[PDB]
């Protein structure tokens, strides 16, 4: 349905940048997480990016496993993530949906079969963060052929060769590890700033640099990592960060 | 775009986040060079041989073996320094690594083994090793606290995986650096039988001293090349560590092969009474010679284990590593099933056994 | 009356009960044989190749000499099966048991080394042992229960004497199937340096490792010849094990030699850290050597021994045994006091120390 | 004086063997110990067989070496054996006194000064027990310097030639251990029966076998071993036993 592209054409006019969270589907579990996410909404967040718990997270952040434990600890599975996911997509017809997965979890019951399951909940984007450009076949063809956008992230010891792939290659935004001239002069799909987003300053300078946004993931989860005994607390405290870094991008 | 085919058959590949890429890649091109450099293999031969203590010694086994039609050869890896095979292949991984000008080492380790033989091997060559036995470890200057610091470091320090497995080019060097087993082994059984063995036996946890054993052997088709996994408390009870054979294919530690893991796709533990062998997946070089047939792969209980580790302690007077217990245990069951088959074997005795000396006393 | 001379100087002798000498006797007369036998020198010679490891490396070590004229070479024992020089000298009295048409083995041990080195070699050569690493010597069929037994069953059973000590011709037995240590090393170190050492140094327990080292340098006048006692906490406090420069002349064990006893003639024991040098005596032949200025002996606290052994592993990546340590730690110091002179150095180290592991700990 | 050789004299003159009782010096006690010598000779006690405690006894049986243990537990010392020894020869100037020794508590502090103390307090013999004959020279030359006589051993496995020499080195007796023809053809020492001997029908056994007499240990010692605990039952029962064996032998 082409949400990202929609998305960014608004932001564009508006003149403003995207703000988008990361939380892990099922922390600290699934009744719990399903507000969050609408609490995430509400306050402004342009796109979501979300986690589908996995046992071997390589390229996961400390604060990052620490949600996959708790998301487990509740029971949480691939199967009641979908499950999450279409319950989300209900409620948000148009807020544009990424998942953040791991390859085996795609690659399990076949890689066709999981991006179709992507496209019958509303999934947008999926970004496989152990499979690098060059591994990305079999996963980004299949992607194309459900209509789901893959993602990919674009190193910051990247070359000129890694630009041209992941600008050919990619499709939705870049995922920008924290060079953007570089990505437009190869028509790449809009950048966002991702790694160390906490505070609103960074999201300005990110906007202020050319990405088309910045993506906050830590800072988001280290909100509910510090109020699990107090679910209210936890939504208000989420809603004043988010409301703030979602200022800071206009 | 690599040097090297990163693929056995549809197993192996480099699955790993974007940003080891390069790391990955420097690697496999100082490989190459360094294979192709006369210099670097004078060096490695000469550590392997003044300070390893290669060659190693071919024992044959009359005992165990009297009153049937087998002959069995015993390679001593169990004599090589630090008392196991690992310290080959960390040797040369070393040397790859200053000379990638690198001055720090990145390793982790289970049961201790390949933290100890990472940790001898940098104090050795004059590195900086970190490790996530721990006494061994320390006593060798090694700082006991991975891909995640390798990723902000690859630069000054080199990862050193302990296994065939992993991401290319890892599955591929581990194997080079191990192949002089197999290469000694032939040389040997032809100096003393005068022909190639009818096969060669070795436990796969990993696979790399497996790998460095059939290696040579890969292009011999007479010759069979027998691998054992660790089958636990029983293949059926499902508490085990034989993913090739009894496992499923999935993706994990930047490949592609045989896996351990629940039906949703959650990677499970390998269980058995060695912990050497508790490795969840295994090499895809493994992998692929099992697929097209060129190798084959059986699995040995812990009770078989632990009787193959008794036998060869009062036949011998050898105390072999539970992990290398698995292998005899198939050579035995080999003998013992079909006592007037003539056949000239060679197991490939990846360790000693005295850390497995209190394991074995207490199941007593 | 006797084939070969029992004595070295004055030290030496068969001071054993009558009732013992047909013993001695005749494993004299089996020795002088199986000397001038091909068969047995090729039997033996396999066996130590092809089951033993040798011949063993000699390392030479760059860090912990690095600034000073001193070159230092170790001779890896600790790499032969089982992990020590003891091996050596109890696979050739397994045959001569053998050869004499015995089919048991009479041994006994205080910390475990010899007898487990006694129990494999038995395992191996089909032999009935029994001991007076208690789990090792049971797991490889030792029975784990001395003269006194080999007095009254001798016919069938022979005594595996330790060290080169006791009654003659132990003392020259040992010697022989120990001095391929010796042997070795002057081939390698003429390969490596093209000359002989300046000294070559070993630690003296019961003077079998040394003994085996010095051997085949003893004609060579230029070599130094430097045995090692423990000082345990130090000479002066008397709690040490260095009878041959600190003991007296008395008669004990079968023969006279330097030994540690009371003024009233009581035999005492000997402290060390290390459990490996407990003997309170001395082999004869190194009194001897002595005596004569051929050969010098020193002694070494365990707090000079311990740096050594942490020294060695943090420099080297070995971990050598706390008996090897001591003659480890005379090297260090010959280096350290005088930085500036240029020497050649060969320490034996008749051992791997992952068996002080523990001890070791402790103490820090 | 000749002392074993007066003995033996007498001892054919009456037609009986001779019966030498062995015990450890200050086993259990210096005090006891006198007293148990003074009851073995009262009891008809022909010549008399004393151990000196030794740290490392080789040809040493259990049941002697728990005598060691006892002597040295009561703080016994060399020392204080020959203040023992010349007490014992004071109260009988006649009975053969015979050391039994281990070489380095006679080479300790010189061959030649040990001999001279043991002819100052009266001993008549000194067998070395791990002093076998073809190392015997210093010791036997020492000794017949100072009047003692040279006891050596007689296994049951010697030859011709170890006959001959025992023959010609011996004095005294010869320690028969458990033939007799070729030692008196050879004018070897009088023959004595040692070990196992423990009951009366071996003693005179031994005496019918051409031997001059019997020597007993353990049988002796073990007595003692059993009565630690009641003084005077051990030397009422050590009187009864040497009494029984004496019989034996006339
Ligand atoms: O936590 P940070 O610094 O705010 O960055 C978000 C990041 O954690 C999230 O996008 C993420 C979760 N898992 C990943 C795996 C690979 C790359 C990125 C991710
Ligand atoms: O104990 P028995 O069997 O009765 O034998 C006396 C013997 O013990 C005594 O003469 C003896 C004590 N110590 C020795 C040493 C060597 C020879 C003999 C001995
Ligand atoms: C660690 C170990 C193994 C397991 O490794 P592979 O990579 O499968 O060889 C096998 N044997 C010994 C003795 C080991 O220490
Ligand atoms: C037992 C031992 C020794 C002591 O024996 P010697 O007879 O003095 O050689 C020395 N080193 C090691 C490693 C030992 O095990
Ligand atoms: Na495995
Ligand atoms: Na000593």
């Amino acid at each position: 349905m082409e949400r990202y592209e929609n998305l960014f054409a608004q932001l564009n006019d508006r003149r403003e940048g995207a703000f988008v969270p990361f939380v892990t589907l099922g922390d600290p579990g699934i009744e719990q997480s399903l507000k969050i996410i609408d609490t995430l909404i509400d306050a402004g967040a342009d796109a979501l990016e979300l986690g589908v718990p996995f046992s071997d997270p390589l390229a996961d952040g400390p604060t990052i496993q620490n949600a996959n434990l708790r998301a487990f600890a509740a029971g949480v599975t691939p199967a009641q993530c979908f499950e999450m996911l279409a319950l989300i997509r209900e409620k948000h017809p148009t807020i544009p949906i990424g998942l953040l997965m791991y390859a085996n979890l795609v690659f399990n019951n076949g890689i066709d079969a999981f991006y179709a399951r992507c496209e019958q909940v509303g999934v947008d984007s999926v970004l496989v963060a152990d499979v690098p450009v060059e591994e990305s076949a079999p996963f980004r063809q299949a992607a194309l052929r459900h209509n789901i956008a893959p993602i990919f992230i674009c190193p910051p010891n990247a070359d000129d060769d890694l630009l041209r792939q992941v600008a050919s290659y990619g499709r939705g935004y870049t995922y920008l590890l924290s060079l953007i001239e570089k990505l437009k002069e190869y028509h790449a799909a809009p950048a966002l700033q991702g790694f160390g987003i906490s505070s609103p300053e960074q999201v300005s300078a990110a906007v202020r640099a050319g990405a088309a946004g910045a993506i906050s993931g830590s800072a988001i989860v280290k909100i509910i990592e510090k109020n699990l005994a107090s679910p209210k607390q936890m939504l208000a405290e989420l809603r004043s960060f988010v409301s703030a870094m979602k200022a800071a991008s206009r | 775009t690599t040097l090297l085919n990163p693929y056995f058959g549809e197993f192996g590949g480099m699955y790993v986040p974007q940003i080891l890429m390069p790391a990955l890649n420097q690697l496999e091109e100082a490989f190459v060079s360094a294979q192709k450099d006369p210099e670097f293999q004078a060096q490695f031969a000469d550590l392997l041989k003044n300070y390893a203590g290669r060659p190693t010694a071919l024992t044959k086994c009359q005992n165990i073996t009297a009153g049937t039609r087998t002959t069995l050869y015993l390679k001593r890896e169990d004599l090589l320094h630090g008392g196991a095979h690992k310290t080959n292949q960390v040797l040369g991984q070393a040397l790859l690594a200053k000379r990638m000008g690198k001055s720090e080492i990145i390793a982790e380790t289970g049961a201790g083994q390949h933290g100890v033989a990472s940790a001898l091997a940098s104090a050795l060559l004059g590195l900086k090793c970190r490790i996530y036995n721990v006494f061994r470890m320390r006593l060798m200057g090694a700082e006991v606290i991975a891909l995640r610091d390798w990723s902000g470091s690859y630069e000054t320090a080199h990862y050193m995986l302990g296994t065939a497995a992993g991401p290319h080019p890892y599955p591929t060097i581990v194997r080079e650096f191990q192949r002089m087993i197999g290469e000694e082994t032939k040389a040997q059984i032809l100096d003393k039988e005068g022909r190639l063995p009818d096969a060669v036996i070795a436990c796969v946890g990993g696979g790399s001293n497996a790998i460095g054993m059939f290696a040579d052997f890969i292009n011999d088709t007479s010759v069979g090349l027998i691998g054992v996994e660790p089958g636990g408390h029983g293949i059926e009870t499902g508490e085990h560590g034989a993913p090739l054979k009894h496992g499923r294919v999935g993706i994990y530690f930047g490949m592609k092969a045989p896996m351990m893991q629940t039906a949703d796709g959650q990677i499970e533990e390998s269980y058995s009474i060695s912990a050497g062998l508790d490795f969840p997946s295994v090499g895809p070089q493994h992998a692929y010679l099992n697929s097209i047939g060129r190798a084959d792969y059986v699995s040995i209980t812990d009770d078989e284990a632990l009787e193959a580790f008794k036998t060869l302690c009062r036949h011998e007077g050898i105390i072999p590593a539970l992990e290398s217990s698995h292998a005899l245990a198939h050579a035995l069951k080999m003998m013992r099933e079909q006592p007037e088959k003539e056949q000239l074997l060679v197991v490939n005795l990846s360790g000693r056994g005295d850390k497995d000396i209190f394991t074995v006393h207490d199941i007593l």
